[PDB]
């Protein structure tokens, strides 16, 4: 019962912390540490051996 | 400067004494091959894969 006494102010969180966290995945550099980690491990790994 | 490198500790750029223009070098085409085929009860026929 309690949703749909407070649907906009939930519609109206979920859209300013979509817009938030589509903000902070740029804003942050170091975000995209695991990728970019075994993406330079693998080219490391290929580059080593040559 | 006689020869060129690169990351690789290859040899990609190399000047000939005759004439001042350089000459890159660049690797044959290499690869490797693969089949593709079906089971031998059922046809005969296969597929070469570069
Ligand atoms: C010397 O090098 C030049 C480079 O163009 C060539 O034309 C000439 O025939 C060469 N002569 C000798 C001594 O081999």
């Amino acid at each position: 019962n309690v949703l749909y006494e407070n649907q906009k102010l939930i519609a109206n969180q979920f859209n300013s912390a979509i817009g938030k966290i589509q903000d902070s995945l740029s804003s942050t550099p170091s975000a995209l540490g695991k990728l970019q980690d075994v993406v330079n491990h693998n080219a490391q790994a290929l580059n080593t051996l040559v | 400067q006689q020869f060129g490198r690169d990351i690789a500790d290859t040899t990609d750029a190399v000047r000939d004494p005759q004439t001042l223009e350089i000459l890159d070098i660049t690797p044959c085409s290499f690869g490797g091959v693969s089949v593709i085929t079906p089971g031998t009860n059922t046809s005969n026929q296969v597929a070469v894969l570069y």
